[PDB]
């Protein structure tokens, strides 16, 4: 019902995705949110731990799974009001995308 | 919380 961001004072944040940073060798923070605009179910869970070595496409197959949303239904996940490629690491997209509280914001959609 | 994948 609100941006995870709007939702919380940044020190909040960054003293989070920092402990996670300490907590976690090879982990990443992931806020999920859904597109304002877009008609599929709004996930129960926001913050996602996603592994070193998870790619996109894997990771939307997981939020897939989440709110599951069938096959014919299609979904989309944007870093930076961007489509990433499907093929690349999540790592990656963090250490390219994150945020300057630490997490690496997506949304999804499909409508 | 946190939902961490396997």
């Amino acid at each position: 019902k609100s941006t995870f961001k709007s939702e919380y004072p940044f020190e909040k944040r960054k003293a989070e995705s920092e402990r996670i940073a300490d907590r976690f060798k090879n982990r990443i923070p992931v806020i999920c949110e859904k597109a304002e605009k877009s008609d599929i179910p709004e996930i129960d869970k926001r913050k996602y731990l996603v592994p070193a070595d998870l790619t996109v496409g894997q990771f939307v197959y997981v939020i897939r799974k989440r709110i599951m949303l069938p096959p014919e239904k299609a979904i989309f996940i944007f870093v930076n009001d961007t489509l990433p490629p499907t093929a690349a690491l999540m790592s990656a997209i963090y250490q390219e995308h994150k945020d300057k509280d630490g997490f690496l914001y997506v949304t999804y959609s499909g409508e | 919380s946190w939902q961490a994948i396997q």
